[PDB]
């Protein structure tokens, strides 16, 4: 009843692994994660890549309302062994739909100054990663400026083109939608455009 | 005209077949066993044990062997080990009440329950070279006694039933693991023990020497020093029901340490605690000193000494790094020197005019 | 609207010591000078309104902000780039290992200053306006007599233009001549930058020239406040006249 | 009273030196067909002290720690957690807690086996603390 | 093909996931010390243990690997690094900046400039700037938090106030993205201009430190100076006597007791490239 | 009623017998000889021989042996028949440029004149437990070059030509004997090099390990070290000239420490000595590293690390002391506890009251 | 007789020699601590080295040599000491105080007054008073040399203040001849007054510390206390349960977990002789 995880856990982990690394560090790049043919629904195929890649017993993991499913708490716990925590606020990596409300957004952590590394990654799965908004991406990882045009909610582009928090601070975020994935770190500078 | 050649490859087998010709030494001469490491330079192999991470009398043998008897080599190879082998479990928290002891002695009393169990010691031994070990001898028949263990309350419980001492109470907080996550200072006790029992012999020596000399006193009385075998026993999730797995043989040192008189209860002393593998008592012991002087900030202690500084003491005191890091100015470093004799040299030339 | 705004503001170590029941206005280009008796929480309260002690109750606000609801990081930024403490002690100001002009460098540099030569020559004119000597700039404070490091803290707390210096007994170590320099240094900083000073201190006549207003601290309580000349003239609080009548008269 | 003698069994075995073990083990020429569920693995078993010996948790470095998982005909499970770093020897005490765990050679091996290998464990025992307690410093005896 | 009988790259999967996440915080953060549980490598703390650590958790079976220590790809060390690797993992290597994909350096940057999805390990003694400053972490940490470098400015200003020039010539520190100041590694002030917008991702390891950070492609470094003292790298009035570059970092090589000397190219790749090239 | 009986004597004898036993270990196995120690375990040997302070392979292997693998015990051990011996001459001064070298290596060049000679290492080795160990084995067969040794000047004479270097300049000063006279703080450089190559290794790594981190940095790098031979000469007053009587394996290391600025000439590197018997490095690297530390009182240095601290450094390197210190609590003191619970107790009534 | 292949008293003249021209430097100035090269014994340091020096350097064939620890002669070092004493000299030995001429003792004055032309040589790990208040010996010689007691007297009002008494129970600080402030030894406050115009030289050797010194016969050994807070020594409300005796320093010992105790004579010669009377 379980689902399947990589077919080569090491292999395709450090591929994941490559391709999210390159999403972070140049923020707007697309990557797609083609290892895992299938995820686990209503989880695309990067955001399962990604938490079997990234999440363990280290790593609390809350899913939101849409996104929870027994099945899929079910082959997170056998597979990666993360513990499943109902808050936000205790999550390491927070998995959210595009009806995420900006009082869960601003419930997960954020670290600290002193320890900027604590807070959470938000996985977003976004409708689509191009069909948006234009946005334009300045800052590291991004030698001029970056067009994207994802699909985001509306407290998702307050959290980018604001940013309420002060650097070291932040979330990172990583929009996935079906086996493509994009990040945007807690440095980018986005406008609208 | 020069022309770049490769010789870092063959040079490095080169130096590696000399280490291991000399560690071999001459063949006249049969090879060390590593048994016969294990059985009859015992000490050796706790203080290695006890240092690398890893209670394998064998192994600490073997990376002995491996070491041509360098402790630090040999530590350093039993910890790099350490990081190849999976954890399969986390035992029970370990009773040493209930230790099979092959020593037991206090010196806060001159008769304790359970009596002064010397067992075996080089203390009270005529520090004389006995030339006799230059040839084969025959080990001597041992007298015996009645075999009973005899009731062997631990000291510091006698103390804490008079109120002059109070009992270590479990508040059932987790324990702190430095192996899994790098220190922050200040560190919690439990963090603070566990890099001790890490920490290099000699350095903490040195330390709770000091502390012994004023450099941070504390008042240390030998509480209660015990030598012997401690069951391990586990919970394996397949079972669910604790298994007993073997014993080890430990040592565990109580030190006394001078009264307090906090505002709000009456007077009483202070406590170190170490615990190592195998039959090795000095480490223990300043285990514990050491323990003791680092609990400062919990009693509010004016530090008078650097056996008090925390980062200071725990930051440079497991010899794996502090060897490595001291070993690594044997690498070629002429990029940076470059850098500081193109500086010098300006510097040189400026002053000259 | 006021610079600086403090309410209710209480720190106590124990019962007596400290200040407790605090409130003030302070407004850009005034002097706000604190007397009182040796014992009386001045040096406490100085503390906790410079955003060096956290308070018990009470609220501090800086151009309308709450000064510890704040980020520990924006109170440095505070203390570091706009706001000058000088402490009774200089060398508690002062980097002992670092040169008079390394001293008076650090916050230039951390206001933005990126030029050794420009660093340098501010640090020499504003030792030159304390009347120290401008071949002192390299020798470290422990070399300076405490009149010395004294007026280096000064110009090292003075040397950013800061809009806000909380002073504890800046004339301490200082003879008439360079106390009378200081004195007209202040004054020109209020008046022309609209500088605001929170100062302590004993000498009733540096308050006199220099304060607006003032506080007259007992107990870890304010006693009696007012207009500087009215409270000095016309004390209402015994302690008040008792303090002033204890004047040795010149 | 089954997870009791189970557990007594194992530590027995788990004590029991290997060369004595598989003499004994060969000795009495038990015929049973087994499948190494779990083949015998040595990693590590973390330590856990107490402050003072009952206070805090600490931990207190690692242990070699070797586990093996045998499987009977009748489906019967045999478990083996032994100190050290011998793969056969944890595979013999698995598949000495699998027999125990049936009716047919529980008394057997109880009264061959599992007693004869406690009973030469408290002799080694006895005779190390009659040697040791030589070392015993008499101060007073009561006349 | 990996047949040490270890796991691929000798490293368990849960460290090279911890050390990954590590990884990711640290892009996230450019500049900020990002601790991690690093584990003790068969190479000793202080020879490269984070740099091995990080190649590991980022290597995989089809990347390149080039190893060079002093910019060297026989010196020693990188040469058992390499074998390491090699026996662990399997992959190509290279000595040839341009073909590799991953490239583990202690204390130099390739001459040849790094092109993208080329990722460039640092080996890192001290991950603190501030560290000889202030020998104490738990002040360094509050430091970095509230972004006090003040101490460092005074550092610079005294050094320039009492011999004239700033005394860092190596692990020269840097500003990254105007906010954390970093440690490039013990790399000379010749090779920090190239860390400035850098089409590569730069990772830096500190085993024995438990640190790891990262400098995201296209970021801003910084080297802190003044106008009037403005940021110099190491010059020689000679040429490299193999290849005759002026533009490359030069290694001294002493060639008798008499006093006779020689500089050479430290990147022996580079020099290799200059010398066929003419 | 109870009455003293007599247990010391019986008890202690027992105890060294049991030590004894378990020194010997299995009697299967075949005793160890020290002619094994010696040559498998050299790097133990050497550490025993600089430590106790007598450079005799076979005597440090023998208190090895003794011992149990504990260095401590051996050091001590050697130490205190170095007691038991006579003075017969005073060396002639050591020329480690005669050195016939097993090992030469420089981290401030790539290349120097002699060459970078590895020789016998662990270095650049992967600490990996060789299992092969546990069976005998057969050494390699060690490939050869040409046999001459190329000159191999020291490299600071290379830095001190080049004015970057200060010559170690002899001015005819008689070294003070810290083995005849108590030490006296401040000492000199020439007892307190004496002093370090007695202290423990584990002591001095942490404190060099220290310094490297900024705990009173000295910018160090490993100008030269090398590990060879060196004959040892005297001058007998019963022929009057200089008789060579053997040589000595002996590891010597120079540190180039952060350059001054001197008032009145040109800034220069400052260093570091260290010296010590056999073939390991890492104490000689420590020695040289605290060395200059302690040298801090001949450049004005303000002091940032407890590694400059010279009282606190030297009163405490020496493990023999130390270990002894540290372990006499093991002796009984249940006098002074006693009258510790009787102050205690007071005040423990007094406030219940 | 000596048969043990060393020489008399396992010293070399020359230590010997040494050791007793510091003895009589410390004999000429009581209460100062004497430096002196002191030798590593058989014994490990902080076992007893220095009495062990001392006692071989006074100790002669016809010398009766008594050996105490915790004023007990069965004790473990003290049966050890005597052990190798009697095999490096011969010399006899004995139980009895008063029969005594060389008594070696550590943490215990016997309770039997000593007698003319006995020596009692004690056991010192700290012979510095001032250790434990200053640890440096940089300024404890220079406070010795310049009579700069002050810091002791402070230490002393400071545990009055704390906790109401003296908190020093053991190695009681003492002055002699009205000038030197002597550690005397970690000797209970209850063996204090017995060093007051004692008959008997008394010499104090600490080995691993390299120091002796020396309390001459009937020189005046007054403890540091106050007017109002008179020197007062351990008291016990149980008398000895062996010999009944209640003037003499006991020590405790322990029967059985339950908590049952008993006191007796830490002196075991004098509780013999008690026990003998009665
Ligand atoms: N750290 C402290 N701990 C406990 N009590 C304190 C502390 N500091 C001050 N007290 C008391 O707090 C009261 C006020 O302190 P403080 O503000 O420094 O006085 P002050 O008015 O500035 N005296 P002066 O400097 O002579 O003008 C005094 O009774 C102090 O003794
Ligand atoms: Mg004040
Ligand atoms: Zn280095
Ligand atoms: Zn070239
Ligand atoms: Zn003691
Ligand atoms: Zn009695």
């Amino acid at each position: 009843t379980l689902e399947t995880a990589f077919m080569l856990p090491v292999q395709d982990a450090q591929h994941s692994f490559r391709r999210l690394l390159k999403a972070m560090s140049e923020p707007g790049v697309i990557v797609a994660l083609h290892q895992l043919k299938r995820g686990w629904q209503p989880l695309n195929i990067a955001t399962t890549s990604v938490l079997l890649t990234l999440a363990d017993n280290d790593t609390p993991v809350w899913l939101s309302t849409p996104l929870n499913n027994d099945i899929v708490n079910q082959s997170l716990r056998f597979h990666t062994n993360a513990p499943l925590v109902s808050q936000p606020e205790q999550a390491t990596f927070a998995v959210t739909d595009e009806a995420i409300s900006s009082e869960q957004l601003n419930a997960l952590s954020t670290g600290t100054a002193v320890a900027p590394e604590a807070g959470a990654t938000l996985i977003l799965q976004v409708a689509s990663l191009s069909g948006g908004r234009m946005l334009r991406l300045t800052g590291a990882g991004i030698a001029e400026e970056r067009m994207i045009a994802p699909q985001l909610p509306e407290c998702i582009l307050h959290e980018l083109t604001e940013r309420p928090h002060p650097f070291p601070l932040g979330i990172d975020l990583i929009l996935t939608c079906g086996e493509r994935l994009l990040a945007i770190p807690r440095t980018t500078h986005v406008e609208v455009c | 005209m020069y022309v770049a050649v490769k010789g870092g490859e063959k040079a490095i087998d080169a130096a590696h077949a000399l280490q291991e010709s000399r560690r071999r030494g001459d063949t006249d001469l049969p090879e060390l066993s590593v048994a016969q490491i294990e059985q009859q330079l015992n000490l050796a192999v706790d203080r290695v044990m006890t240092e690398g991470g890893i209670a394998d009398r064998e192994l600490a043998a073997l990376a002995l062997k491996q070491a041509s008897g360098d402790n630090v080599e040999a530590i350093f190879l039993l910890r790099a080990y350490r990081t190849t082998l999976a954890k399969l479990a986390v035992s029970e928290p370990l009773d040493t009440t209930g230790m099979r002891l092959e020593r037991r002695i206090s010196a806060v009393y001159k008769d304790i329950p359970g009596g002064q169990l010397l067992g075996p010691t080089y203390d009270y031994t005529h520090r004389l070279l006995d030339f006799t070990l230059l040839a084969n001898g025959e080990a001597p028949t041992l007298t015996t006694a009645d075999s009973e263990q005899q009731p062997s309350p631990h000291v510091f419980s006698l103390l804490a039933r008079q109120g002059l001492a109070k009992f270590e109470e479990d508040s059932g907080a987790q324990p702190d693991d430095i192996t899994r996550t790098p220190p922050v200072y200040p560190c919690s006790r439990s963090s603070r023990l566990q890099q001790l029992m890490r920490g290099d012999e000699g350095y903490l020596l040195a330390l709770a020497y000091s502390t012994q000399r004023g450099y941070g006193r504390n008042h240390p009385f030998a509480g209660e020093i015990r030598s012997g075998y401690i069951d391990v026993s586990i919970v394996p999730e397949e079972l669910g029901f604790a298994v007993n797995v073997g014993e080890l043989l430990m040592t565990e040192c109580e030190m006394v340490n001078g009264f307090i008189d906090p505002p709000d209860e009456p007077p009483h002393f202070t406590r170190g605690y170490g615990l190592v593998f195998g039959m090795s008592e000095r480490k223990a012991m300043a285990m514990a000193l050491v323990d003791r002087a680092l609990q400062a900030p919990e009693y509010g202690e004016h530090a008078t000494g650097p056996a008090q500084d925390e980062e200071f003491v725990l930051a440079h005191a497991d010899n794996v790094e502090a060897a490595g890091f001291v070993s690594h100015l044997k690498l070629p470093h002429y990029v940076d020197f470059q850098a500081e004799l193109e500086l010098l040299k300006r510097l040189q030339q400026e002053k000259n005019h | 609207q006021p610079l600086l705004s403090v309410n209710n503001l209480t720190h106590l170590y124990a019962p007596g010591k400290g200040f407790s029941d605090v409130s003030f206005d302070l407004w850009p280009g005034e002097v706000l000078g604190i007397v009182g008796e040796s014992g009386s929480g001045k040096t406490t309260l100085l503390k906790s309104i410079s955003a060096r002690l956290t308070p018990q109750q009470g609220e501090i606000h800086y151009e309308n902000r709450s000064l510890y609801a704040m980020s520990e990081a924006d109170r440095r930024r505070l203390l570091r780039t706009e706001w000058g403490v000088v402490h009774q002690h200089p060398l508690d100001g002062l980097r002992r290992q670092v040169s008079a002009g390394g001293n008076i460098g650090e916050r230039l540099m951390a206001t933005g200053a990126r030029h050794y030569g420009d660093i340098r020559a501010t640090a020499q004119k504003w030792l030159e306006e304390v009347e120290i000597p401008a071949n002192r700039i390299d020798d470290l404070p422990t070399t300076f007599s405490g009149g010395m490091q004294q007026r280096l803290q000064i110009a090292r707390n003075l040397v950013t233009h800061p809009k806000l210096v909380f002073m504890d007994q800046p004339t301490g170590g200082l003879d008439v001549s360079v106390q009378a320099r200081l004195l007209d240094l202040l004054r020109g900083l209020v008046v022309e930058l609209n500088l605001a000073v929170v100062i302590v201190t004993h000498d009733l006549g540096v308050a006199r020239l220099l304060a607006d207003r003032l506080l007259v601290m007992k107990q870890g309580q304010v006693v009696e406040s007012g207009l500087t000349d009215r409270v000095l003239d016309d004390p209402h609080h015994p302690y008040t006249q008792l303090l002033v009548s204890s004047v040795l008269q010149n | 009273a089954d997870t009791a003698t189970r557990q007594h069994w194992m530590s027995v075995l788990a004590h029991s030196q290997p060369a004595e073990l598989a003499a004994r083990l060969n000795a009495l020429n038990i015929t049973a067909d087994y499948e190494v569920i779990r083949a015998a693995e040595t990693g590590l078993v973390q330590i856990q002290a107490r402050m003072g010996g009952t206070g805090e948790r600490f931990f207190a470095g690692d242990a070699t720690l070797t586990r093996a998982a045998v499987r009977l005909t009748d489906g019967t499970l045999g478990y083996s957690w032994v100190l050290g770093r011998d793969k056969q020897h944890a595979e013999r005490c698995a598949l000495i807690d699998a027999l125990m765990q049936q009716s047919r050679h529980f008394q057997n091996l109880s009264e061959t086996l599992i007693a004869p290998l406690d009973a030469d464990r408290m002799a080694r025992i006895a005779a190390r603390q009659a040697e040791v307690n030589a070392s015993r410093v008499d101060f007073f005896t009561m006349v | 093909a990996n047949l040490s009988g270890y796991n691929f790259a000798y490293l368990d999967e849960q460290t090279k996931r911890m050390i990954r996440r590590a990884i990711l915080k640290a892009v996230a953060i450019p500049g900020y010390q990002v601790p991690f549980g690093g584990r003790e490598m068969p190479m000793p703390y202080g020879w490269g243990t984070g740099g091995i650590q990080l190649t590991a958790s980022v290597i995989g079976e089809s990347d390149v690997l080039k190893v060079i220590d002093q910019g060297a790809d026989d010196t020693t060390n990188a040469v058992s690094i390499r074998n390491f690797f090699k026996r662990v993992t399997g992959v190509n290597t290279t000595e040839r900046t341009d073909d590799a994909t991953l490239i583990q350096t202690r204390h130099r940057i390739p001459e040849t400039p790094l092109t993208e999805d080329q990722i460039i390990i640092f080996q890192v003694p001290i991950p603190e700037p501030l560290r000889f400053i202030e020998p104490r972490e738990t002040e360094t940490r509050t430091m970095h938090a509230l972004e006090e470098y003040g101490v460092m400015q005074v550092k610079l200003y005294e050094d320039i106030a009492r011999f004239g020039h700033i005394a860092t010539t190596y692990a020269y520190p840097v500003k990254v993205n105007g906010r954390y100041v970093m440690d490039p590694s013990p790399i000379p002030k010749f090779d920090n201009p190239k860390m400035d917008m850098m089409p590569a991702l730069q990772l830096f390891g500190a085993g024995r430190e438990k640190r790891i950070y990262a400098v995201p492609p296209f970021t801003r470094v910084e080297s802190l100076d003044f106008d009037d003292h403005p940021f110099t790298v190491q010059q020689w009035d000679e040429p490299c006597a193999i290849c005759g570059s002026t533009h490359s970092y030069l290694d001294e090589v002493v060639l008798d007791d008499a006093g006779n000397r020689m500089f050479v190219c430290s990147d022996t790749d580079y020099c290799r490239q200059q010398s066929e090239a003419k």
